[PDB]
Formats: C-alpha cells, structure tokens, sequence
RNA sequence: AAACCGGUUGAUCCUGCCGGACCCGACCGCUAUCGGGGUAGGGCUAAGCCAUGCGAGUCGCGCGCCCGGGGGCGCCCGGGAGCGGCGCACGGCUCAGUAACACGUGCCUAACCUAACCUCGGGAGGGGGACACCCCCGGGAAACUGGGGUCAAUCCCCCAUAGGGGAAGGGCGCUGGAAGGCCCCUUCCCCGAAAGGGCUGGCGGCCGAUCCGCCGCCAGUCGCCCGAGGGUGGGGGCACGGCCCAUCAGGUAGUUGGCGGGUUAAAGGCCCGCCAAGCCGAAGACGGGUAGGGGCGGUGAGAGCCGCGAGCCCCGAGAUGGGCACUGAGACAAGGGCCCAGGCCCUACGGGGUGCAGCAGGCGCGAAUACUCCGCAAUGCGGGCAACCGCGACGGGGCUACCCCGAGUGCCGGGCGAAGAGCCCGGCUUUUGCCCGGUCUAAAAAGCCGGGAGAAUAAGCGGGGGGCAAGUCUGGUGUCAGCCGCCGCGGUAAUACCAGCUCCGCGAGUGGUCGGGGUGUUUACUGGGCUUAAAGCGCCCGUAGCCGGCCCGGCAAGUCGCUCCUGAAAUCCCCGGGCUCAA
C-alpha cells in the first residue's frame, strides 16, 4: 500500500538484544490507518523525509505478525517517491 | 395483449412463504399479459380482430347485443337477442355491470341460456338453454 | 472457469532439493560430459526418462489382457528412438533405464561420437551454426533428439 | 444467425482448434441441424473442390450441385441421411450413407439409383379430404388416400421416386430383414434383424442386427429397414 | 522421490505449534539479445465520469422520377435523391441482481408460438387509395419541420372464394403408451388470403423519334396465398445435484389447497369471486452473510484441499438508478422510444442533445495495465439471381518480463595466469546483430532461401554461521550501526553487520510481499487424539438419526455383470502423423 511518512520513530530491539531499530510512521492513502513501517538497510533512515509517499509492504516473519527482535512492527518500506529504497541505497538510482 | 400491467409471472413467494430475489430485474415481453376484454351488453354488436404473439388474430367483443342460442330439445341454432344478465356465478360484479362470461346465465328472447364460450376470446356468445 | 495454459515439461526430472552435495556433483558431471547449456536441459533429460520409466510401471500394474496390445508396441517404440537395445526385453528390465540413454540420443552428442568435431562444445557449435545435416537437411538444435534409423544420415555441411 | 465452431456438430470433418472462431450454419433445410451438413462445406471440405468460402459459395451460385434432382443455390443448404447429390458439370453421383468412420459419407453410385431414395416413415397425419399425409426421416412429406396410407406404418422404410413424386416400393419393418443403423454409436453397421425387446414406448424398442456374427444393437429409432438379403439400392 | 530438516531441556523421550525446501497465481525490485507456438493484458480496484473518431447494412431482377453518354426499334449503360423488402432481437462488452427452475444432468409441452428455409396438396379473380424523392415556397440557431402540385410499386385498402375460430351432437378412421388432438358428418355464429409481381426468350396487337412503352398468350426462372408436417429459435413444466452461520427457532395470511372465471401463444394463486385452514420447519424453516452456474483450473504419489470458477467455450443477467410501451416472427430493444431521479453538453434563451459495462482513447481509483494503428484476403454473418457490398465480429501487426518451446552472448590449440577468471598468439565458424535479393504477407513486419564484412553485437539476480551449496581470508565498526522466515549474531581479536577478494545456486532470468496446495495423520473416509500433555457433558430418561440376533420362502430397491441412449466442443491420458526437433 501506499502511505505518507509523518515522523520518524525508533522502536527498541528485544531484551536479548540492544539497538534501535530505526522506522518510521505512515499513513495509508486508501484507508487513513497509520501504522509504523521499519526502514531497513545500513543509512536507509536517511533517505527518508517527512511528507514523502512511500509504498509500504510486509515485513515478512510469521505468520505476517513482526519479525525476530523488532516487537509489534508488521511492515517495512520498499519504495520512496516512486523509486525502490534498495535501489537508492545500492546506488544504483537516485531518489527524486 | 402482452402489457407489464397484467405480467403473469411467477411469484416471488417460496412455498414455504419466504421471500426469494429477483432473478431477473426487467419483465419479459413474453410473460406479459393483457386487461380484461369480455362484452357488455350493448344495443348493437361490435367486433374487434386484434393481432397477438406470433403475429397471430384474436377476435374481441366490444359489445354484445346478439348470442347464438342453441336449443338441444330441438337441435335448432337461434340468434336470439338478449335482455338482461341474470346472474354470474364466477364473479356477481360481471353481472352487475353487464359484462358476459363463460358460465353467467342471461335472459334472452328464447328465455335462459348460459353462456358457453369465452366472450373476451371466442369473440361470440353461443349459448345452451337451459 | 479454468482457462488452459502450457506448464514447464521439465519439472518431473527437477530435485526439489537443489541443495545436496552428491545431487550437485553428480549433475555436474553430467553437465560436463554431454556439454550442456544449464541444468533445465539435464532436468529435460530426465523428464523424458521419468516418463518412460512411469510409463512402464504403469502397464506392468495393467491386466495381462491389457497390456497384450500396449507391451510390443510400446518396446518397439523404445527400441526405434535408441534410448533402449533390445526391443524384446522382459517389461521390467525397462524400469531399471537410466538417464545417461536418453542423453545419448541428443543431436550435439552424436556429432561428438561419430569423430565429426573436436569436442563436444564444438559439436554443439556446429549444429548451432547450421553445418549439420540430417538427412540432407539442416538441423540446427543442438537438443534434438535423434531417433535409430536417421543416425546414419548425420552429415557435416 | 451464427454458428461458433465449438457448437459445430462433433462429427463434421473440420478441424476443431485451427481455422476460424465460425462455421457455416445449415438454413434449417430438409433435416436436423444435429445430422446435416452445409452445402458449402461439403464442396470444401469433403469433395475439396473449393479452396475458401467464397469459392465455394461460387460454385453453388452457378447451379453445379444438384441435391435430389433439385438444383440448389443456396451455400447453407443442409444435407443428410441417404441424400443423392449429383455434380452436373462433371457427372459424378453420391449417396450420403452412414459410415463406420466419418458417420456420414459420400459414396459413389450408379446412375440408375440416382432418382430413387429410401425413406423411412416417421409417422402419418390426417389431412383434409380424408387423406393420409407420410412424414420421413428427412421432414419430407407425402399425401396418400385412406387405404393405401393405412399398410404404411411407422418405421416402414419406402423407397421414393423423386422422378415421379411415388412409392416405388414399400419394406415393413419385421423381424428378420437387412437393416442399417443411421444414429448413434453403431453407426455404418449393417446386419440381420432377428431380436427385439420391445419397450412401452415403441420408440424406445431394444433392436439387436447380426452379421454373421457380430451382433450389435440399439434401439428402433435408430434403425433404417433397407429390404431382405440384397440391399435394395447401393449404401455401402 | 509415497522424504524430512531447525527450534522448548543441564541432558532425554514426547506433545504441539511456528519456520526451511517445492509448484502455481497477483503486484513489485534489479537485469534483459533472437526466434517459434498460444483464444495472455483495468479481471483479482468504481456496474466511477467521459473530449474525439470508427463501430449494420444491402437489393435497380419490387417502384416511379432526375441527370449524362449511346442506339433505333421498342431501348443500353453509369450516376443522384428517395419509396419499398429483408436485416439491425445475430454479432461485441461487462459481472451489479441472483442461493433461484438461474445453472448441470435426465426427461416433458396430450398446455404453446415461430419470419427466413424444406416437402406434399391446393390457389393467385374483381376493384380502389395514399405518401416520399422531386417541383413552387418556406419556418428554425440548430435539432427538426409546414403548405400546394405531382409519378409509382413486391406500398396500403376493399369485394369474392378458399380457409380459420367458437359452441354443440355422431363416427367407421389416424397418430400415439394414453386423445380435450387430426380426419369425416350435421347446426349455428364469427373472422377471413394472395404480388401472377420481377426477369429472360418467342409470338402477336396497340402506339410513336415529343415513343422509346402498354396489352394478350406460351415457356424458363426468382417470387406471392392457404392446409399439413419438418426445421430453427423461443415460452413454459418436472426429478435430482452443487456455499457458510443456531451468538438466527418458529415462519407464512394470497400465505397452502378446492370450485368458478379472466388473461395468455400456452398450464399455473399468474390474476380475480367464493369456500376451507392449510403450507413450511430442528432431515434446520425463517433470518443473516457471501456468490453469476457449468465445461473447468492450481496443487498433491494419492484420498483430498483450494478457486488464481479472470482470459477460451456453453447458459444467465445488465446497459447511469427505477419503471412503462411502439414495431415486429421475435424486444418491453447497449450505438430505438417515453416518464421520474441524478449528472453533463450546445443555444441566437424560444429550444435541442447526451450517460463508451463496443474498438482505440482521457480523467479517477488503486500495489497494479496496450495503438485515438492496417484489412474485409482468411473464418462467418446480413443483403443480392448473381456479381459483389458492409462489418473495431473477425484477421494483422504495435506495446507489455503474459504462458510454453528452441537458441546466442563463441569453437580449437598454446603461453602467462591457479587446474579459475582474465590477458595475449595462432587457426575456425557466423547461430546471432548489421546490409542486400527472392519468397512470404490484403499490404507490411517477422519467418524461410541465398549473398557481403566480421569475433566481431550481446549476463544478471540472489547468497557463503546451521537449516542449506558456497571463506575461521582481509580491512572497518565495537551490544552503536546493521543482520535475522526460525535458531541466533554484534558489548575488541565478528566465518552472521559495512566493505575488498573469493566462492555457491540458478541463469534471460533471478529475487521481495501476498494467496492457494504440499508441508500436515495440525481436520484424520483412507488416517489423529481425549487418566496425567488441549480434549468424556455432574448423572440419567428418551425423539430424529445412525447401528442392529438366527433360519426358511418371495421380490430385486441397493448392490454386481453385459449392452444401449447419453454425459457439447475445447481441456486430460495413450497411439499415429505434420511443422527442422520442440512447444
Ligand atoms: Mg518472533
Ligand atoms: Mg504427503
Ligand atoms: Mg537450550
Ligand atoms: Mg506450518
Ligand atoms: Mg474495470
Ligand atoms: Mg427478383
Ligand atoms: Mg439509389
Ligand atoms: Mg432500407
Ligand atoms: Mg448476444
Ligand atoms: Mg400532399
Ligand atoms: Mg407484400
Ligand atoms: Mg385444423
Ligand atoms: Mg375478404
Ligand atoms: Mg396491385
Ligand atoms: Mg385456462
Ligand atoms: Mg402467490
Ligand atoms: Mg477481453
Ligand atoms: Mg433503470
Ligand atoms: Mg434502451
Ligand atoms: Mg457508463
Ligand atoms: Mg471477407
Ligand atoms: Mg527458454
Ligand atoms: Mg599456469
Ligand atoms: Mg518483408
Ligand atoms: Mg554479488
Ligand atoms: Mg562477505
Ligand atoms: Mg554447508
Ligand atoms: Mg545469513
Ligand atoms: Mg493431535
Ligand atoms: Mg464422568
Ligand atoms: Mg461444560
Ligand atoms: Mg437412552
Ligand atoms: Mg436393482
């Protein structure tokens, strides 16, 4: 789905392990729903901004419920501005 | 006649009385039917030919003054005139409007007589005294 | 409301574990004897020998009244392309087939094994640059299954 | 009105898959859709002496084809069971028979048979002035007076003049006499009748044919009486 | 290939879930040379709104008129605006309504209609009229439309006869399993045909170059009317089969039936007058939810599960929402009509149009989508005697990582390199890319055949701690950043992160998220479990259901065997053949 990015919040790693995993918050064009999307990638935090649309998708782990040490968080960022986050961060796009 | 106003469709009632969809939203030309069309009587008679499903012909009276009265104790065929309604057993609102059927009973010239065709399909009244 | 579409004719010789260690070595061996192009190929091979194997199996299972008018023909028509010797083998002996019959029978192998190229790749080689003919005529498809009696036909240019 | 070649009847010797989306519609001629064949598709496909529609359809505008002495014009005319088709410009003449293979085909014959069809009665009505009016297998019709029609029974096979309009000669269907199966399974198959099992609907009757001794069956409806021993006019 | 592998423990045997590996479907990321086959593409999203264009005509052998060229016998040919006939109810699209006689299978209409067409029997006599195009004028912005004059018909109408309908009485007779049917007889009432028209040739007659016809006959051919049957299409009826929920248990009152009527082409509470209280329901009514049905499709070794049950074929329904009619054989009619609701458009303000779920196309929505292209040559259809005409049906190509199939991105030897990649040397080939010719194609394109130069023009995607093939190599960071389907790493010496090198899997593909199947004997019919892991109602009486002793005789319902009529085509399995093999 597709959504807007409002702010950018970091959620806690679980108890075993120690980071911040750094996502960001998202509201769905079609529905208004907002939910907290995980940005992966080494600096892909970076690529994003506020006020940017950015195609949201599942983050895969079971069942479609939250992956391994990130707790409650169900979908991450594949695309910014029409252009897919993996691209930017490998270079081989620029974001627009 | 094939009208909308007289469409002889099914129900949409179960036999069970619960209420079913619509299977289809339009009716059909086909299933359609037509008003009433039985004589009244009348000081002269008027025949109406009507073209129907098939391009087929369906005689209609409009107004009845004669029927052709038959006698079997004499095996005579009479076109009596007819004088009044006597009495319509199907419905009494036929013979209190003056409006002929298929079993009503009619006071004509000969005397009684009831009536032995479909005045609104045959487009003639015979008749059998009684 | 089902509509119809062609599925991959390789996928009964696929592994559905690609992952084995003596799976990979022994398919690679193969790959590298019959000069191959990728593994769909190998899989190719054997889905034609799975075929012939599965069909065996299945009129061994049929009645002897049954299998009468299928067991000859259907040896015969083993023994016509080449994959099999005698066409007048027990039908069980057809069960034991092994892939390395089928792969024989390729165009691109029988012009390494008849000493008209230098290697196997450039026996594929030749046929892709249309120097092989069968029978007067050239066949350019290195894959080509070559039945028994148009063998003696294969000629360079 | 239109045909797609997938409701073309299974029999037709036309490809299935490969060619148009359409096929030729009989015009509700002398038989049933389900056990005719269109004109135009018989001189293209089954004599092959047209290569498209429309050069078929020309052959038939010109008169060539004569169907049961009658020159036909039209390309969707439809053609069945035991129908004489003659080529005028050539001279060559076919019975539409039942076969083994093609469930229907065009066999040669002689000249002489030319003007004589068999027919099987499908059944009599009364008709006004006290005649009696003979329906056959192909939905032609025949008055005859009183007497005469009342010997006719259904499922009697009569051979018909076309040349004359008449019965040239009448074959009662009775146990043991030569009888070809015009429908179903058992197509193209000629044999002795010698066993019935006959049935509340006579229709429905249960009919065995033997041929020395191959011994089919099928039921009445199915079954056209074409005489004793001898064939009356060639159909193999 | 009828398969397991990881994880709860200090260790162990279980239970039981969650994950990995596979196939297919949708969307998306990175990358992308060529060809062949295929009924792939706004379906899974709004049946949301639409600029523009194209999307059903044909017939001069039904008819009169006008114009141009030609010729004398009686006209020839081309063209125009029309009348008229037939068709436009087929074809194309889409999936809102529908849990229903909608759909499927098997049967009926003895309760029905049907233009075109086929066959048999019969018929074609007499007499009239009007309206277009046109001419003289218009009105109006336009849409459309008025008056007078005037030539015809296969245009419309009347008269006759045939024929047809009803009511009633009789019958030998026919069909058929069975007559409220057909046929014949009698009585009355009632309705009520036709185009002998066109063409061709022959004959004769009338007439005249201001006519180029009219009349009688004959034959050939194409037509017209009636009766019967067939054919096709359609209306209607029946038996059975196929979703979920009881956190939905009573529902129904024209409701169920009877009698008499109306209407219909035709049976029926279809509708109406009267009479009764019946009808449905726990064998699940009623209510709610979801959904067009089937052929079929994906997956699995199978039973089975699921619907990707979108695309192709058959049936159904619909044409902005809701209704109602004209014509017609057939519509209550997607590019016809009228009304209401809700929009929009042109206008000269008096009016007039329109709704793309047609083919392109635009906006909108959405994660998500093609050309405002070519041809009626193939396949068919409507019209025509024919010739032939028309057709966004259909065919052709364009675009598009649509499905499947066949290939290339070099081959041989040598050295350096590592046995690799790569570099260089020597020799070879041109699939392929490029240029040209023939063939093909409606025409192009592609394909095929042949010719020229040339190694020359062409590889990515994801991974290396286990599962699971691939690095305890190196640099960087230092429980931070990052990874991670699960297990689990990273807090200084990281085989798990960022990088280099290297290797692994597959390869014109390879990945990510979803959905189905396998996984999974975690739905258990095959084939699970219930002492303690989840799981025996606290106990009992019993309705439906399911399950039930022995022997003898009968039937043959189930059941079993054979055969027949069937279960559309496509799809599926086997066999043969044809495209170079393949698809
Ligand atoms: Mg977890
Ligand atoms: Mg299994
Ligand atoms: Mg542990
Ligand atoms: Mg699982
Ligand atoms: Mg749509
Ligand atoms: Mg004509
Ligand atoms: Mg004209
Ligand atoms: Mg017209
Ligand atoms: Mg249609
Ligand atoms: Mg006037
Ligand atoms: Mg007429
Ligand atoms: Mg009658
Ligand atoms: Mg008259
Ligand atoms: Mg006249
Ligand atoms: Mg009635
Ligand atoms: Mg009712
Ligand atoms: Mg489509
Ligand atoms: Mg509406
Ligand atoms: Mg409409
Ligand atoms: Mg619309
Ligand atoms: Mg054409
Ligand atoms: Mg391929
Ligand atoms: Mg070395
Ligand atoms: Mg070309
Ligand atoms: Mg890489
Ligand atoms: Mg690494
Ligand atoms: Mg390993
Ligand atoms: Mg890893
Ligand atoms: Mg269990
Ligand atoms: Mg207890
Ligand atoms: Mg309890
Ligand atoms: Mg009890
Ligand atoms: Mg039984």
């Amino acid at each position: 789905a597709r959504g807007i990015v409002l702010e950018k919040v970091g959620v806690e790693a679980r108890k075993p392990n120690a980071a911040v995993r750094k996502c960001v918050r998202v509201q769905l064009v079609k529905n208004g729903k907002v939910v907290t999307a995980f940005v992966p990638y080494d600096g892909g935090l970076n690529y994003i901004n506020e006020h940017d649309e950015v195609i949201i998708e599942r983050i895969g782990g079971p069942e479609g419920k939250s992956l391994g040490d990130i707790p409650g968080v169900r979908f991450k960022v594949v695309k910014v501005n029409g252009v897919s986050l993996w691209a930017i961060w490998r270079g081989k796009k620029q974001k627009p | 006649m094939k009208l909308g106003a007289f469409y002889k469709g099914g129900d949409l009632v179960k036999p069970s009385g619960g209420k079913k969809g619509r299977v289809r939203k339009t009716k059909k030309k086909a299933l359609g039917g037509g008003p009433p069309q039985i004589p009244k009587l009348g000081e002269e008679d008027i025949r109406y030919v009507e073209r129907v499903r098939g391009g087929n012909h369906k005689v209609r009276l409009r107004q009845a003054r004669y029927a052709n009265v038959y006698i079997p104790k004499e095996r005579r065929h009479v076109k009596a005139k007819i004088l009044s309604i006597v009495s319509s057993p199907s419905n009494p609102d036929y013979a209190r409007r003056n409006y002929i059927v298929k079993g009503a009973i009619i006071q004509t010239e000969v005397g009684k007589a009831v009536v032995t065709s479909r005045p609104g399909q045959d487009g003639v009244i015979n008749a059998v005294l009684i | 409301g089902g509509l119809k579409k062609p599925k991959k004719k390789y996928l009964a010789g696929k592994p559905k574990k690609i992952w084995n260690k003596q799976l990979l070595l022994e398919e690679l061996q193969l790959m590298g004897e019959y000069g191959l192009r990728n593994k769909k190929e190998l899989w190719l091979a054997r889905a034609r020998l799975k075929w012939i194997v599965r069909r065996a199996r299945a009129l061994l299972s049929m009645t002897a009244e049954e299998r009468a008018p299928l067991e000859v023909p259907f040896k015969e028509k083993l023994y016509k392309m080449g994959f099999i010797e005698d066409p007048n083998v027990p039908l069980d002996r057809i069960l034991s087939l092994d892939v390395r019959a089928i792969l024989e029978r390729r165009l691109q192998t029988l012009v390494f094994r008849m000493g008209l190229a230098k290697s196997i790749h450039h026996a594929r080689q030749l046929v892709v640059h249309g120097h092989v003919l069968v029978a007067g005529r050239r066949v350019t498809s290195p894959g080509f299954l070559v039945p028994r009696e148009l063998e003696d036909k294969i000629t360079i240019e | 009105v239109h045909l797609r070649k997938s409701l073309a009847p299974y029999w037709w010797p036309i490809p299935r898959k490969a060619g148009g989306v359409w096929a030729v519609r009989p015009s509700t001629g002398p038989h049933s859709l389900e056990y005719s064949l269109p004109l135009a598709v018989v001189v293209r496909d089954v004599l092959r002496y047209a290569k498209t529609l429309r050069e078929a359809r020309y052959i038939i505008s010109r008169g060539y084809i004569k169907v049961d002495g009658v020159v036909r014009k039209d390309y969707k005319f439809p053609i069945g069971l035991m129908d004489v088709v003659e080529i005028v410009p050539t001279g060559e003449i076919y019975r539409v028979v039942p076969d083994e293979a093609k469930y229907y085909d065009l066999k040669p014959i002689p000249s002489s048979e030319a003007a004589l069809k068999p027919l099987r009665v499908e059944g009599k009505t009364a008709v006004s002035g006290g005649r009696i009016q003979l329906h056959f297998h192909d939905g032609r019709n025949l008055i005859l007076p009183p007497d005469v029609g009342r010997q006719i029974k259904t499922f009697d096979t009569v051979v018909y003049d076309l040349e004359n309009k008449a019965i040239k000669t009448h074959l009662p269907l009775r146990l043991g006499q030569l009888a070809v199966v015009t429908h179903g399974g058992n197509i193209g198959f000629v044999g002795q009748f010698f066993e019935v099992v006959w049935t509340l609907k006579r229709r429905q009757s249960v009919v065995a044919l033997r041929k020395g001794e191959e011994v089919r069956r099928t039921i009445l409806d199915y079954i056209m009486v074409i005489g004793t021993e001898a064939p009356v006019v060639k159909i193999s």
